[PDB]
DNA sequence: ATCAATATCCACCTGCAGATTCTACCAAAAGTGTATTTGGAAACTGCTCCATCAAAAGGCATGTTCAGCTGAACCAGCTGAACATGCCTTTTTGGAGCAGTTTCCAAATACACTTTTGGTAGAATCTGCAGGTGGATATTGAT
DNA sequence: ATCAATATCCACCTGCAGATTCTACCAAAAGTGTATTTGGAAACTGCTCCATCAAAAGGCATGTTCAGCTGGTTCAGCTGAACATGCCTTTTGATGGAGCAGTTTCCAAATACACTTTTGGTAGAATCTGCAGGTGGATATTGAT
């Protein structure tokens, strides 16, 4: 269900790896549960720490 | 010549490797890397294409998640740059003594 | 003329991971020390690996035999198999 | 010729109950499966353990359910308790 | 008068454990951060303990639910039996 | 009146309970504590003598490794006061989520 | 007339202290710890043996699985002997029918 | 620099913890039988090595740029220790459950027969996906 | 500090390879139906250890005060990265072929299971003793004006 979501979420028609690892690491309690489990083909999520980005002195107010 | 700052493309970089999922080490030094250590082992022996595949998957998370934590270690320090001592520190924790 | 092929683990493909791993700077030295790293991490899977191949009495490495492998490290992987 | 068992089809009839208009690739249906044999090996294991601990020889739907307590979290073990516990009903009902 | 009484684990026995964990200096916002850290830990274990003391039919607590708690959360305890 | 110096009586406590094995806990709030909680899923229970005693070995060992893991991060840190951000990353380190 | 029946390794472990260090004692909690430890390793080494034994089919545990089940358990010297010690068992056993 | 507190050494005297004898009684081995299992021989096809050749994408040295690391200085507030004392911890009877026994009974295995459905070979469609337009969002270097 | 210029990302078809779905056949896996059995629920007993809070001794917790000392902060210099580009190199891939090695499979003895008997080792009670702990004192360690 979770990566069917996740594949709607990317316009595609295929439940693919990404969309169960997507879905895995964006559930609190299967994150738990696969905590330290490798999906392979998984990648990672797209988690940036917000002090690496640049500042709010980014040139366009608008 | 235009000319970007630094890290507008290393925050590139890392978006999109970070959407993407293939793997990032090449094929071929790998499997010359693990028939070496192998071999040190045992004498002439064979492998898997999919075992080799199955561990350059396991190797590159691994290796992501110690980058993590060592990045994690860096921004506590007030760093943004990854020293030796922060991944060895990441290590410990985690009880990879080695 | 080849280096012990470890540095065909090159600083571009580290680079990247570290990317991945969300890293923005990155120093000199790091390299060496992940090379290090990997190989600790390598030689006890493969290790780990062989063994399950010399019980049975195999001269193939299997992908399952690196599925136990990672298993009693604690580092459980998808997608291969069992 | 050998033979290879699979979860495979059940997956394929539980996707289509939840989402009819989706496929699912070859890989990711071998992920389901690693995930099925994960999770069968550590009920199955820890049932065993605590049927030992209690000097008992049988394992039971008790010793499933308190494994899952066990292991899993929340709403996730309540509502997968539920369900066990409504099929085997249904089971034993259905006689 | 008591205070929900995760008082009793007072800052200076926090602070005797964390010399033994060899600590010189600490800050007066770690000790309710440490009794945080102890509720969930403890209320884990023992939840897990209670299940197999639930299993069991039984109203008293052992030992060995707590070992085996301890065990399947890789926290394992020499010395009381099993 | 005579006058020790900061960190010479500490450092004296860190060697004396480091010698000895000795509970630095007290045994009735921990019991205590112990019932309530346990209270709280499950009422009217009781406790083997023992059982309490080997939950209070196995929360000191927890406690005491995660204030050195802690302190690893403060030296890390350059410092030598450990603050609650430390003890979040080293239990963010080891995956103790919560 | 009523009686229970509780095994332990303490025995042995004493035993073997006294061959070791005639002159030492050791106090019932920590031969408790022994005997925890000695519990604790035989349930690893017997689980990964049979692990091994299924993954390969077969239905029998040989000292082959025992020694490999060290092998994955146990670190480079200390399974070095342990091998050793438990391979001149085996064989002084063999011949002693 | 030493002397005031600290911890180490030494002495000695008990008791209780632990080392040691005396049972019996549970299981650990000796001896038939049998039933499974492993290893060995011989076919045998899948696959992994190997090399060799033609793109192809990326590695890699070089140098220009400037922002991150790190050191000097310093302030100030926060944390550490003595001292006083309060107070809460430790020390000093029954009965709620915890284990042992019988027993007898629901439920689980074992065996034979029959069905069904999931592996597996082979045919066919639909969408992921490379690529060709079109405009917008994300960055700098003048605004 | 962000607006007029750059220029990566998106939007959206669009064919099309090739994944993927569907269709058919086998036999191995599940299920029905009968006999036996044995594990465990439930009564029911003996005990053992654990809830109960009362009050005193004493020693550890709380809190005050003060000092000091270190963690926060700013400034500034340097150096160790970041990053463009040229251009070399060392992957990729296809593709093709030799040989090896996984796999099957067929068969006889090896190995271990399983049932029955005689030991004899070990658990446990009961006894004895000797070393760890208390408790005090003398003495080498170690730290502030």
């Amino acid at each position: 269900e979770l990566a069917g979501n996740a594949a709607r979420d990317n316009k595609k028609t295929r439940i693919i790896p990404r969309h169960l690892q997507l879905a895995i690491r964006n559930d609190e309690e299967l994150n738990k549960l696969l905590g330290r489990v490798t999906i392979a083909q998984g990648g990672v999520l797209p988690n940036i720490q917000a002090v690496l980005l640049p500042k709010k002195t980014e040139s366009h107010h608008k | 010549p235009h000319r970007y700052r630094p890290g507008t493309v290393a925050l590139r970089e890392i978006r999109r490797y970070q959407k993407s999922t293939e793997l990032l080490i090449r094929k071929l030094p790998f499997q010359r890397l693990v028939r070496e250590i192998a071999q040190d082992f045992k004498t002439d022996l064979r492998f898997q294409s999919s075992a080799v595949m199955a561990l350059q998957e396991a190797c590159e998370a691994y290796l992501v998640g110690l980058f993590e934590d060592t990045n994690l270690c860096a921004i506590h320090a007030k760093r943004v740059t990854i020293m030796p001592k922060d991944i060895q520190l990441a290590r410990r924790i985690r009880g990879e003594r080695a | 003329v080849l280096r012990d092929n470890i540095q065909g683990i090159t600083k571009p493909a580290i680079r990247r991971l570290a990317r991945r791993g969300g890293v923005k700077r990155i120093s000199g030295l790091i390299y060496e020390e992940t090379r290090g790293v990997l190989k600790v991490f390598l030689e006890n899977v493969i290790r780990d690996a062989v063994t399950y191949t010399e019980h049975a009495k195999r001269k193939t490495v299997t992908a399952m035999d690196v599925v136990y492998a990672l298993k009693r490290q604690g580092r459980t992987l998808y997608g291969f198999g069992g | 010729r050998s033979r290879k068992e699979s979860y495979s089809i059940y997956v394929y009839k539980v996707l289509k109950q939840v989402h009819p208009d989706t496929g699912i690739s070859s890989k990711a249906m071998g992920i389901m499966n690693s995930f099925v044999n994960d999770i069968f090996e550590r009920i199955a294991g820890e049932a065993s353990r605590l049927a030992h601990y209690n000097k008992r020889s049988t394992i039971t739907s008790r010793e499933i359910q308190t494994a899952v307590r066990l292991l899993l979290p929340g709403e996730l073990a309540k509502h997968a308790v539920s369900e066990g516990t409504k099929a085997v009903t249904k089971y034993t009902s259905a006689k």
